[PDB]
């Protein structure tokens, strides 16, 4: 299973033929053979596997870690602080790219179920993905291959400074 | 480098070599001496040609007992060597402060490199 | 509809015991034209009931698992879409095939190779389903080379005759030419949207998008024996009957303007592309009509004549029409 | 084994000799042996043969090598890996050279430009476009929820 | 000793083993953390990975 | 055999550096390698300057 | 580590005290065992490498390559006979000796930390190659081979120990972590440039890059399968293995610095696929597929992007691959018939009707099909270099071209039309070469179906 | 049977034996057993260690 709330999706909708025919229906008497036909026996099979496993219990735990302190409170060469700090960086830059996946499995999901209407309430979705992309194009994006922590926290201090001297010049 | 004791003559390992820790039984440096013992007796059956694994067996005990020797009095030679250049070395740094001054740590919150990306 | 997947990737999975079936037995089955015949029948009496349940109401559906390398901000799994095209074509190409597997019982009544044959068959039918089928666009140029190099090995069957290997070299060399339009193509994709897959660049529509249009048309021209790119045509039809039956019948010889149909809503606006489109298309079938007067040989008539209906397809996708097109696909 | 006096140093001169030695290794008529001449581009000695070759030797002769023409003994033009049959064929062609080529870009180069003269001149059935209900169909287009209203009205005419 | 010993082995051996380089646990993670990102209304994926207040620009 | 030693292993013997060889070797050696040298600096110094201005379309570049 | 150092050390007195019809039963059962052993290592997680001791450690980037080693092994060993079983027992004892030596300084190599015992592991590396390809280079020229092959070798990577020595002593000692965590940037003074170029250039020689290919030819077409598969796959991924590492210093000078080199790679690329479509000798035409795509791999090597270094890694393995298993199916029609030539021997699908199988299933590995690992590599690496210009991609989709027909060219042409009918020699097909292409082609397809294991630390 | 042959039995225990000395060697590295700002519990229940 999964968190809805991470996982959203729209209220359900549908609606009932109603035939206003006289042939009628082959792809109902189908669908119900197919139930009893297919539907029932992987039924019985799965009850028997759940109760084969439910037996006796395991557990797998998420992995937690804690929090090390930054770049920023380490000294000048010194590697035992700067190690935790890029374990600590780099363990961040994979969550983050993963936020960055379930924004777009959020996209497609908008782009399937809303239809051929295309622009009709995913604008939101687009509005936030924008967003965040707006983001991770501004920190992590033309650092290269060797990224360590150094690279990035020079991005951060050249582009605020940058930025920085731009609201000086426009003020 | 020199000698630092020349004076002082040849001695070819001090009598201030008897603080330092020895090299232990089958440490890995000496086996290494051991097994090129074995091997020079090896061969030493087959430039001429007396065959190989057999028929020298104290010429194979020799030979490991020899280098394993020579290697045993050098190695001990080497950490004492080791020793006084590192005790010289702490000791030209505890004689003068005045040239290699402690360098202040400039943490990351303040020290400035550029960028340069990689596109 | 859990009826409506279960009995999509059963039309799937149906097309995949015969070749592990002859890998694996090695006691060779008297029955094995009979194997694959009726396998064939039986994945399209599979396929016609979900088309139906489309045209029926819709719900219009994708899968999409199995995801390998996701890597980046990216991700790909093994994907496939039915909406429409993909939804009701493969009855089409599945009813094809099961009457050329018939033909094909008689008419090589008269090798010991036979089985080979089929296997190979078979597997060019998979790669179009393959091909056909997909979203994640990895998938489609998997697809894309399977069905190339399927049509390489079965021009060139009749080993010996230099001829048939020259010709299949052409069709390999105007395959790969395809080839550096799609990748082109899949390109500007990646660097401009974060991903390949269809859905998202739907989603997200662009504005200046000239460099992947003239990829994707690249593409069609080397794949669908359009012109400039055309002449691989008749070299096509050096080899085999039923070969070339199937070879351009439906399968591979769509697979050009198939690509172009796919990617209609970024062909709705660039006037420039529909101008490209249509007059493109305009030329090759002139000229395939006008060099289809005056020939003797059967089957560079009937090519010739496949290649003039193809560029009429491409003029279909030069006026927003797309669907036609399909249409057309299918008589 | 292979002779130390079967390779091949050096062209032609001087012409008793050498020509003579020529003749006698690669097996070939007297005067017929042609070297390329020196102008340094490596080749050796190696023959000049007539250089089309493969659409040629009319194939009911039954020789040896079904599908080179080859009869084991000839010396072998220089080229001869672009000359198999399915790589190059040199057959004398129905028409010429030169007529082929000025009369295909004759072909394409006008219907090029006939192409160009459509381009400048489209066609159109006589009707003005379309009335779409909303504004010119805002609000369904790219987005802007809340941002700005764009009127445009149509009339029943 | 070169397929019956090592190719099905090695195949079992690589189909699974644990997240190599830490795939699912970030998919979890991420999970976790942008559930807690939606409910408490914080923009998720904050701009600025380092705080600005333990930064210092060098000076004109 | 006699072609095929004639075709490899007897070219570097003989030789001599001609105008013919040295001037076709220039050329169809370096001469494509220097062209192809410049237009990528063209296109190299173009995209470098563009984004240096910042009015380039990576809104969304992120697979770089 | 040491786990597998000490005992593919005792796996060469094994070699010693075993006697006729005893030795190859022990060195190709336990070298399999060997393979188990480092098929256990991979680990990998995460945050950093894992150190496999005070002194060595394994990014991810050297374990399919440390895999890919004690695979390729046994294959090997039992590839080079009936080429030299007729030779006498101690000279057969000898070769196997020394191709477990040779073994041995590749694992030692892979593993490295240090950069100058890297070096040394380097050139430890070298020495056995060279004997091998001397004393059964089989051919008139061997000499030249071996002559050619270590001077090239050594002098383009004798500078770049004086260049990491200098490194050594001004900035300290040497872990690749403390390459890492202390690297400051080095501006572009004139000594800069020129120490870039000595380590850059060493590499770009073992690659090969364009303009120092010629290295190759004779060191393939004169060689042993044994030393050939060897040369092939794991020289040429040790020399991008290298380069891969000590790319992480010098990055803000590459890129004014870099631009000769691409260009060199890029027409250079199209120019070896050229050359490759018409010479004879079959043999000769792997090894110029092998410069073809050891200049992609150089393209994406010296382009820095994480795009870049996985299509760069994927590449590498599986070319290594192909390249082994196409020299084994090139010895395997040399044992046919005593030509190397490529006109000669034709026909072939009639006779030995499964060795056309293999040679079809190579021959569309090196097409890239695109299931298979070397269309991973070869998309990702047009990716990233169109990510890095607009306008590469005409050379990188004719070298898709061209390579599709000299493949292709490979294939039809000496196993495809007519039997030359003057053979009647050839036996029809060994268990061994059958079982040769098995241990090539199982693992291949394997990791077409889950290839995340080989891509590289940026991942 | 050991006495039959010994020439085969010997990779195993090589491989064993590399084994235990990597062990030795990375207890003899038995520096930073809990000092880590990341991994550092109390020592429990019974025996003071956290990784032998
Ligand atoms: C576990 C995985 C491996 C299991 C292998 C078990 C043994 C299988 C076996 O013996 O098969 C018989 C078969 C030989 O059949 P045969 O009746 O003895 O003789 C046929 C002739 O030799 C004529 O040869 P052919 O016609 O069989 O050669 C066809 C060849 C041509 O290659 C292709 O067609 C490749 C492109 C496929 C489509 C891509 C889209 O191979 C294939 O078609 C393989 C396609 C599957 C590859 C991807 C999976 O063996 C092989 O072809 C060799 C093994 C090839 C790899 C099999 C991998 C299966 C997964
Ligand atoms: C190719 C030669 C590579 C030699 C090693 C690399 C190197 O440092 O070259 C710089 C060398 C010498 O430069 P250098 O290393 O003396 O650089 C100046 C260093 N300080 C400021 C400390 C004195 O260049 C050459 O010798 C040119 C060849
Ligand atoms: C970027 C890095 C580039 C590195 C290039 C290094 C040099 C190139 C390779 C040198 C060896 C070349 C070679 O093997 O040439 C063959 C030649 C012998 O050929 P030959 O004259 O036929 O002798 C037959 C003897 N019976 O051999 C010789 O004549 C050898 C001549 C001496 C070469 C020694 C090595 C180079 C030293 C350069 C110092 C300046």
């Amino acid at each position: 299973s999964w968190d809805k709330d991470v996982y959203p999706e729209p209220p359900r909708r549908t609606p009932a033929p109603s035939p206003q025919t006289s042939l009628p229906n082959p792809i109902t008497y189908l669908t119900k053979a197919f139930d009893l036909l297919v539907d029932r026996p992987v039924t019985l099979v799965r009850e028997f596997i759940e109760r084969q496993h439910a037996k006796n219990k395991y557990y797998y735990y998420h992995r937690e870690f804690r929090r090390v302190p930054d770049i920023t409170e380490c000294h000048e060469k010194d590697v035992l602080c700067m190690f935790e700090a890029e374990m600590q960086w780099k363990r961040d830059y994979k969550v983050d790219q993963e936020i960055v996946n379930i924004i777009q499995e959020r996209l497609k999901a908008c782009q399937q179920r809303e239809g051929e209407s295309h622009r009709q309430n995913c604008a939101k979705e687009l509005q936030q993905f924008t967003q965040v992309v707006k983001a991770y194009q501004d920190r992590y994006h033309d650092l290269g291959a060797h990224y360590s922590a150094r690279k990035c926290l020079a991005k951060q201090k050249q582009r605020m400074l940058a930025e920085r001297k731009a609201t000086k010049e426009a003020a | 480098m020199t000698g630092r004791q020349a004076r002082a003559p040849l001695q070819f390992l001090p009598d201030e070599a008897r603080s330092l820790p020895p090299p232990k039984l089958t440490d890995p440096r000496l086996a290494y001496i051991g097994f090129l013992g074995y091997c020079s007796g090896l061969i030493d059956n087959a430039i001429r040609r007396r065959p190989v694994l057999s028929a020298g067996l104290h010429r194979q005990f020799l030979y490991i007992t020899s280098f394993v020797f020579v290697g045993y009095y050098l190695l001990k030679r080497q950490d004492y060597m080791y020793a006084v250049r590192d005790h010289d070395m702490f000791s030209y740094i505890k004689s003068h402060p005045e040239d290699f001054p402690e360098k202040d740590k400039k943490t990351y919150r303040e020290v400035f490199e550029e960028f340069h990306p990689v596109r | 509809m859990n009826l409506f997947s279960s009995l999509t990737l059963v039309t799937l999975i149906l097309l995949t015991m015969p070749i592990a079936a002859i890998n694996f037995n090695t006691h060779k089955f008297t029955n094995y034209p009979l194997y694959v015949k009726t396998t064939i029948s039986c994945a399209f009496i599979t396929s016609m009931i979900p088309t139906m349940m489309f045209i029926h109401t819709g719900q219009e559906m994708i899968i999409s698992n199995w995801h390998w390398l996701t890597i980046q901000t990216l991700k790909l799994s093994l994907s496939f879409k039915m909406d429409f095209f993909s939804m009701m074509f493969v009855p089409v190409a599945l009813f094809v095939t099961w009457s050329i597997m018939e033909f094909s019982m008689w008419y090589m009544h008269s090798d010991p190779n036979i089985n080979q044959f089929f296997k190979y068959l078979l597997l060019f039918l998979i790669t179009m389903l393959i091909l056909v089928t997909a979203n994640n666009l990895f998938q489609l140029f998997i697809g894309w080379e399977g069905v190339g190099i399927m049509s390489f090995l079965l021009i060139g069957w009749w080993y010996g005759r230099t001829d048939a290997n020259t010709a299949a070299l052409q069709a390999i060399l105007y395959n790969r030419i395809g080839d550096i339009g799609f990748i082109l193509a899949m390109a500007w994709f990646l660097i401009n949207l974060n991903t390949w897959d269809l859905q998202q660049i739907f989603m997200l529509n662009p504005n200046d998008s000239n460099l992947p249009l003239m990829g994707l048309i690249l593409a069609a021209t080397g794949k669908s024996a359009q012109f400039g790119l055309h002449p691989w045509l008749p070299s096509a039809m050096e080899g085999p009957t039923p070969v070339s039956a199937l070879l351009h019948s439906s399968t591979m010889v769509v697979a050009g303007i198939f690509l172009l149909i796919r990617f209609y809503p970024l062909t709705e606006n660039n006037k420039f592309g529909q101008s490209i489109m249509l007059c493109l298309g305009a030329m090759t079938t002139l000229f395939t009509a006008m060099c289809a007067l005056t020939q003797n040989d059967i089957k560079k008539i009937i090519a010739f004549s496949t290649s003039s209906q193809l560029g009429l397809m491409m003029v279909t996708i030069g006026i927003n029409q797309p669907h036609l097109a399909f249409l057309h696909i299918c008589t | 084994s292979h002779i130390t006096k079967d390779m091949l140093p050096g062209p032609y001169p001087k012409t008793p000799e050498e020509r003579a030695a020529a003749a006698k290794k690669y097996n070939m008529r007297v005067e017929d042996y042609e070297p390329y001449p020196d102008d340094g581009m490596g080749y050796g000695d190696y023959p000049k043969l007539p250089d089309r070759s493969q659409q040629e030797r009319d194939p009911w002769y039954d020789w040896d090598h079904p599908d080179l023409r080859l009869n084991w003994g000839e010396p072998m033009h220089w080229d001869l890996d672009m000359y198999i049959r399915n790589r190059v064929d040199t057959s004398p062609t129905p028409v010429n050279w030169n007529l082929m080529c000025k009369h295909l870009f004759g072909f394409v180069a006008f219907m090029l430009f006939m192409f160009w003269v459509g381009e400048t001149y489209p066609t159109y059935q006589p009707v003005g476009p379309k009335q779409y209900p909303y504004n010119n169909l805002y609000l369904e287009r790219g987005g802007d929820p809340n941002k700005e209203p764009e009127p445009v009205v149509h009339y029943e005419i | 000793f070169g397929f019956s010993i090592v190719l099905v082995l090695g195949s079992t051996f690589v189909a699974y083993l644990p997240d190599y380089r830490m795939q699912e646990w970030a998919r979890r993670e991420a999970e976790r953390l942008v559930k807690y990102r939606e409910a408490h209304g914080l923009p998720l994926m904050e701009s600025n990975c380092f705080d600005p207040s333990k930064i210092q620009l060098p000076e004109d | 055999i006699r072609w095929t030693c004639a075709r490899s292993a007897n070219v570097y013997p003989n030789f001599r550096p001609n105008t013919k060889t040295s001037l076709l070797g220039a050329l169809f050696g370096i001469g494509p390698l220097i062209f192809w040298y410049y237009v990528f600096k063209t296109d190299r110094d173009r995209k470098e300057k563009l984004i240096q201005e910042g009015k380039l379309d990576r809104t969304f570049n992120i697979s770089y | 580590m040491l786990k597998y150092i000490i005992p593919t050390m005792m796996l060469m007195p094994l070699t010693w005290l075993s006697k006729n019809s005893m030795i190859w039963i022990n060195t190709t059962l336990h070298s399999l065992l060997i393979s188990l052993t480092s098929l256990l290592l991979l680990n990998q997680f995460g945050d950093n490498s894992l150190n496999f001791s005070l002194t060595f450690f394994s990014d991810s980037l050297s374990t399919p390559l440390l895999i890919l080693t004690m695979w390729l092994l046994p294959l090997m060993l039992m590839a080079s006979q009936h080429h030299l079983s007729k030779e006498n027992l101690a000279r057969k004892k000898l070769f196997i000796s020394m191709l477990i030596l040779l073994q041995l300084f590749l694992i030692m190599t892979f593993t490295a930390t240090e950069l100058i015992f890297f070096y040394i592991m380097f050139e430890a590396t070298l020495v056995p190659t060279l004997i091998i390809i001397t004393r059964w280079g089989n051919q008139t020229e061997r000499l030249n081979a071996g002559l050619y092959f270590l001077f090239y070798t050594l002098a383009g990577s004798l500078p770049l120990l004086v260049a990491l020595i200098y490194i050594q002593n001004t900035m300290g000692s040497l872990n690749f972590l403390i390459l890492q965590y202390w690297v400051q940037p080095m501006p572009n003074s004139w000594s800069n440039t020129f120490m870039w170029l000595a380590c850059m250039m060493a590499f770009m020689v073992k690659m090969p890059l364009y303009g120092l290919h010629l290295w190759l030819p004779k060191a393939h077409v004169e060689a042993p399968i044994a030393g050939s598969m060897v040369l092939a796959a794991i020289l040429l991924k040790l020399g991008g293995y290298g380069m891969m590492r000590i790319t992480l210093l010098l990055n803000p000078i590459t890129d004014f610095m870099a631009y000769p080199f691409i260009m060199l790679s890029l027409w250079g690329m199209i120019m070896t696929s050229s050359i490759c479509l018409r010479q004879t000798d079959l043999k000769s035409l792997i090894a110029y597929s092998s410069v073809s795509h050891m200049a992609l791999v150089i393209v994406a090597i010296l382009i820095q992007t994480p795009w870049s270094y996985m299509g760069a890694t994927a590449l590498m393995i599986a070319h290594g691959l192909t390249s082994s298993m196409l020299f084994c199916l090139a010895n395997s029609n040399y044992e046919r018939v005593h030509s190397r030539t490529m006109i000669l021997a034709r026909g072939l699908q009639t006779l030995l009707p499964l060795m056309a199988a293999w040679w079809l299933l190579a021959s569309l590995t090196n097409l890239a099909l695109p299931p298979s690992i070397n269309l991973i590599g070869e998309l990702f690496v047009v990716m990233s270099t169109f990510s890095w210009s607009n306008i590469t991609i005409i050379l990188m989709g004719l070298n898709m071209v061209i390579t599709a027909l000299y493949s292709l060219y490979m294939l039809i042409t000496t196993q495809r039309g007519k039997h030359t009918h003057h053979i009647n020699n050839i036996l029809p097909s060994f268990t061994r070469e059958n079982a040769l292409m098995s241990l090539h082609m199982l693992p291949l397809l394997l990791l077409s179906l889950n290839p995340k294991i080989i891509l590289g630390p940026l991942y | 049977v050991v006495r039959d042959h010994w020439i085969h039995v010997l990779v195993p225990v090589g491989f064993v034996f590399g084994y235990y000395l990597d062990r030795k060697n990375d207890e003899k590295l038995a520096a930073f057993r809990n000092k880590s700002l990341l991994y550092k519990r109390e020592l429990k229940p019974n025996e003071e260690v956290t990784w032998k």
